[PDB]
């Protein structure tokens, strides 16, 4: 599922930009 | 898990908050 | 400072191709 | 941690790999 693995490119850069220095786990299925 | 929530629908920076430490 | 947070972005772009399905954990200091 | 070691020095896949689950 490429559009799957494109989405997630996008959505860990949504999450660095929100959590800022609260940091993030990534966990795809 | 967020790929299901998040590339199915457009999640909102406010959405994207509740997967933060 | 903003050239740590530019470096911070391609950090979390590499860890989401390098770890694929085992996902990646990131923390700023 | 992960800014430490490779924001100052080119870090190679194995060494990004250190910080994945
Ligand atoms: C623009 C389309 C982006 C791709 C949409 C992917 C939808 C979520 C798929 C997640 C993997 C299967 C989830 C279940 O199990
Ligand atoms: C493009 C890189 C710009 C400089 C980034 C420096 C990142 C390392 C600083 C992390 C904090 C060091 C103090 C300890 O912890
Ligand atoms: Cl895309
Ligand atoms: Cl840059
Ligand atoms: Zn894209
Ligand atoms: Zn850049």
């Amino acid at each position: 599922f490429v559009n799957q693995h494109l989405c997630g490119s996008h959505l860990v850069e949504a999450l660095y930009l929100v959590c800022g220095e609260r940091g993030f786990f990534y966990t795809p299925k | 898990g967020i790929v299901e929530q998040c590339c199915t629908s457009i999640c909102s920076l406010y959405q994207l908050e509740n997967y933060c430490n």
